[PDB]
């Protein structure tokens, strides 16, 4: 249960959620895990976004256990590719691939609440991929790919080696607000403003 | 039991048989019986039926090491189908003594598998089926006589042949016949 | 066990049953006992009762070879129903001593599988029905005296033999009654 | 969760979804795996933005896995058949029979984003399909067809040849967004447009 | 196993039981000890207890030629229930030497079955319902006395009969009493 | 997911989908399998625009694997039916009973995308009737019937004669859409019409 | 997937379904399985017709593969109860209870589609009813009463004998149209209207 | 699938349902299983018609198999409880719990279509209910109450005994229409009203 | 094994248990035994001990009839339990040797089963009910002794008796004490 | 078997053992084993150990009058858990001889059951409870000595006893320590 609320104003009068809110302040909720789904959901609203006011920058809330690599990417080259700038806010939990989409906020502009929690870890494919070897070795060699291209692309917007980066995440990393920042991950750690 | 009888009697006269998929648990068994059997009569053969569509590789060269370690000599029939780790067990007969029946087909085909894991584990996993293609390819070449390039080759898919075509491939030493 | 020692003491009168599917396992137990029995009396018949709804060519090609290698004849009674493979190790029995029931049923038709994977591994499956195919209906050619045309034909779809039909179709020499 | 907004104008006002602000565009999403169900979806987009706009060019955002052999070429026909260009843009993965269609696109317009993905392989059948061997005798035929179809229908849009092709994909042929347009299946790779 | 033990002891008695549905299973045990018992004293009777619900009529027409076949006469005991190839069996059983046990019921009726394929498949699958329906129809009327028209017609549904019956109509010659 | 839009006008201004838009310009969409439920919805359409404008044509997309022939054969009834000429347009497949349907369009008007596939087959049951024979020898009967109605009507709409049907349909028939032409199920092969590549 | 569309006129402009537009037109739709839920459907949407004008006809389109023997009834009840003629009309099948539906329209008015098929045959339960026998020969009892029921009221319609439907029906019975119009369970048969 | 329609009027036009329209004209569907859920609909109708216009006369179509007691109870004790006159009305079955309901209606103002059918019965419980001993009996004696008012109740609106009732219904007890109006369960047997 | 060798030497002593539901596999294993032991010894008594919640009329009828031609005395002891067929069987022992122990329940009440399949498939079983009913009426009349408009009554619904009235009720002949 | 063969061993140093849950089966096969000794030494004793959570009544009232009628004196030793029939089977036990081993645990409550059919049906079952309540009370009572009101009273739920707390009660007369 989502409740909805009405608008006033001298034009007229409008219904909308939170989310729709959310969006009409050009702020993009990234929290389920990235399926391919949600992951054409968040592109196109990025997309959308941009169409309407190339200007403007474009806010994205991230609370997400993480998800699948293909999308990582798709999303990524998204939100670099658009004329706007992008302000990466994450507010729980920016796990695995939604580590590095916090991460590949436009530099300045990449936020977490204190009690922000951030994981970096190396793909990981859970259930098998069956077949005869000759299609596992190409399987593999795609995943080694995928595995270098995540190291590289962090590395580009924290600033470290792409080295250092494969040995941090060779195993699972754990990352307070406070450690992302100092990691490179995030530009600041959002103070709470309370009166 | 009755089956488990029939098979007695023919153990007793040193005939074994590979008759399904290889796991653990009938190569096991495959090993135990090559063991006791050397250990009967070490100077007399023993005869290896095989019908089986293959298995696991482990499993698999557990049957082939004791095969090879056996003191006697180990006679391969390949009967109905010999696919696979049958197909190489039975070209691990002892030379010679390597049998196909005449309407029995056998299947060469490469390593098929799964990967799963970390990128690290899968890494590993992908190493290990290099060294192992590599191995069994080397050993079916040393079995038949070809080329470990031409068995590389012929093994990317599914590879079948008529107990002719076994004979002349040289997984097989002879056809048996009668009338 | 009962039923096991029920068929123990008719294997020991050189009686063997196929009564079911056509597996792996039933084709090995089977090929197990010819060999046994021809070891022991190599000179003797033995007599294979079949009823059986048919199962695994491969299989199936088990006990054929088996059969054929055999020193000593096979023959063959078709009870209750010999189909598919069963009809074919039934006319694969040794000329003039294969035998059917009055009620027998004898059905005849072509191979049945399945197509898998990638078109490169399809077009291989492919390429090997073809070869059974032509190999199986040479086979029942033979055993039948029927030419491949008929076979193939008459192979099409299911083909179904009462025991007269089937005597003079060549599945089988005699009709049993007494 | 997906949100909708509304939209201000002197005429009246309208609400609609980042997917109806997409068509209204003229772009059309291919996101999931082309079932036959997604895949009339497809071609009913197609048919429309034509018949609305024969003139204007319709675009197709491609971020999918794959799909149907079946739907795969009534989509192409569409696409092809169609009075206005075809401008296909990969974003993520454009993989099996989603490649195709990305290739598909009026040549000039077949782009990627720079970390985009396209994946090439022949037809397979996952799941078995049953039969008498004379019944699989046809499909296994039906299958050769629709496989060297696939080929054909690729090397006349990359410029390659058919038996290149089918050499190619016998196996799983991954390519980068700069390889896929080596091989002649985008025309251009997107850059960036970020003003800072 | 005690009731194997069971079994056995009266086995060795020249007494078979009949005692489940009917398979391909049960027949060729069934056909198996009929063989077995012919085999070691082909003068004497067997006694074939039948309390059996139906079941395969490939697998029951096994157990029928076997008894036919059979050296020695079969007498047949319907006991609790003889019901499809039950009552047919009980039918079939050496005449003269057909029992029904008082309060035992017989069941006749005509076949059941399915219908599977593609169009051609099934046209030939109905063509052998019409000879088979047929044929059970022939042996019954056969068994009986009765003719086949009203064989037929009785057949049609589920036609009970008490032993009493059941006596009258000719499926037995005998009702049991003492 | 399907967007929908909206329709500038001077008399109003109205929301629609792809396949509203589709039937407003009389165009039937034939995508799933023909089952019972799907036949009435496409009768219900096709008698709807039959009433609406008895004179203008009804047009009938066609992409689908086939379906029931019970069904089949009443919306085959429904299209022969109404005033309106049939136009009928291969999509992509039509296998089984949308093959028949394909053809069943008035002549003339009946089309197919280039490598669209129709593909031909008799009846079949997959699952089991089960039954006593009785009953089962009269489902039967019921079969056989239905088995040549549908080479009757393949018959009488594409010229051939009913046994050679039969004879072409006893096994699974794939068909191009070239090759139906000349089998008589479709009248054209539709040809793109890019603006583009209109320069040829 | 079921398309909408709207309807001008002088008057307003209105949004419909094929199946809200059939009903506009006093057309009922009798498509799906005749379980209790939809009986009660087809039964208030005969009622609601006749109390909107009870002088105009009411038709009946009839594809439907049969069902509930306690729902034919009703169904029947309300047809034949309601002020207006019922004109029924199959236009695929017309099976079991549907066939008596179809037969139960008003004389004059019973209609099938040429390749329409009719099918007729005594009830059945499949699926078990468990009991006491106290309560399963009351059971089988009220069986027996449904059964000549529905013989009775097809005779009533058709013209025919209650004991020759009985044995007709006594296993199943198919009907083509021309057949069905013989047996007396509808009027006429109808010709294709196409203007060429 | 259930039609809606529109109507006409000088005042304005408003779209509905059959099923709504039925309610305008103080008409309540009774269908379904009479589960705790269904039970509830029924009775908020009744009380909102009788809050509407409290001396129009409600009416109920039942044709129902049945359903649970307690909820019998709840919605025959607002039936009688409103100010307005129930007249109840079997289309199909009144099974069970529906019979009493039927019975329930107002004196004079119970009716049932000709080949309806009213089935009586004492409640039964299918499933378990599980216990020590104690808890056992309690419920036990709980549902011999429940019993022994069903047949109270329906002796009051039968005009026949208590004990009698008791005696008919041990076991099941199946009416025709003209069976239930000897029994005293309804009124009247609604005749056919069709001009022809 | 331990429970049927405990069995089997009480098998041996001419004691045969009904400890579960009365089915077809059941009954004809207890069928074998009466005739087995009959066989042995046809003087000698045999002792049913009775425990079950009763179970298939057909395989009932199977034990009963069995039991009434058996040439000895068939002596039955109601232990725990017994219930419809269970008591039905117990109440068939020969008079004067039919036994309850002191705190064993006994169960009396009419058929119970199913109905499926076409009306006139109804019809017949309906029919089958009717006869049957009537029959296990009239037999439990002649076993207690009452009258079978008692029996039917009584037996309308569930109908439990302590070994005392069951004794006074005539299903049983003596109690068992010490 | 191991276990088989350990039991029986035990089984001939006249030991028996209540281990499980108390079906008909386990019931019969105890009521079986009771016999069995009784028949071959019915001078001398019979031990029942008992560690069981409990089971049907009608089950263990054939062990109970099993136990009751046996010649020879039945000891009975709760060991580890006796639980509701369990307890009731071991405070049967002949008095003087019932032993309770240190950390045993009993546990004495009412019957359990469910309820369901038509109310007159359900009328009958609750009939039937009070019948058996009421018995099943006076019966620890009996064994116990403690007056038919407390057993009511303690029983209306779980009751638990040590074995110290059961020698007070009259469970048991003696508890085992060397």
């Amino acid at each position: 249960i989502l409740p909805s609320f009405i608008e006033h104003s001298s034009f007229g009068v409008k219904e909308s959620n939170p989310y729709n809110k959310l969006f009409e302040e050009r702020i993009i909720f990234l929290g389920v895990q990235v399926d391919d789904a949600s992951a054409n959901d968040i592109m196109a609203q990025l997309l959308v976004l941009e169409s309407l006011d190339p200007d403007r920058d474009i806010t994205m809330y991230i609370n997400s256990p993480g998800g699948g690599f293909t999308s990582l990417m798709a999303i990524y080259d998204t939100m670099q590719y658009v004329r706007a700038d992008i302000q990466t806010v994450c507010l729980g939990q920016a796990a695995s691939a939604a580590a590095v989409l916090l991460a590949a906020g436009t530099p300045g502009k990449r936020m977490a609440l204190p009690n922000a929690r951030v994981l970096i870890h190396q793909p990981s494919l859970s259930g098998v991929i069956q077949g005869q070897f000759s299609d596992l070795e190409i399987q593999a060699a795609e995943i080694e790919r995928m595995r270098t291209l995540m190291e590289t692309t962090l590395a580009r917007h924290t600033g470290k080696d792409a080295g250092v980066i494969r040995k941090d995440t060779d195993r699972d990393k754990i990352l307070t607000a406070e450690e992302a920042k100092d990691y490179g991950i995030i530009d600041t750690v959002l103070e709470y403003r309370k009166l | 039991s009755l089956t488990d009888s029939v098979y007695e009697r023919l153990l007793s006269e040193r005939i074994i048989f590979l008759g399904s998929e290889v796991n653990d648990e009938i190569a096991n068994r495959l090993c135990a019986q090559i063991l006791l059997l050397a250990a009967e009569d070490a100077s007399k053969d023993i005869s290896l039926y095989i019908n089986s569509p293959g298995g696991s590789i482990s499993a698999g060269m557990a049957i082939y090491d004791t095969m090879v370690l056996a003191p006697c000599d180990i006679a391969t029939y390949a009967m109905g189908m010999a696919a696979s780790m049958g197909e190489f067990l039975l070209a691990a007969g002892t030379k010679g003594k390597r049998y196909a029946l005449p309407h029995a087909r056998i299947l060469m085909h490469q390593p098929l598998g799964g990967v799963t894991g970390s990128a690290a584990d899968i890494a590993i996993q992908a190493e290990q089926f290099a060294v192992i293609k590599k191995e069994m390819f080397r050993l079916n070449a040393e079995f038949t006589g070809q080329p470990i390039e031409r068995i590389e080759a012929d093994s990317d898919r599914d590879r079948w042949f008529t107990a002719a075509e076994a004979l002349e491939y040289g997984f097989v030493d002879h056809i048996i016949t009668r009338a």
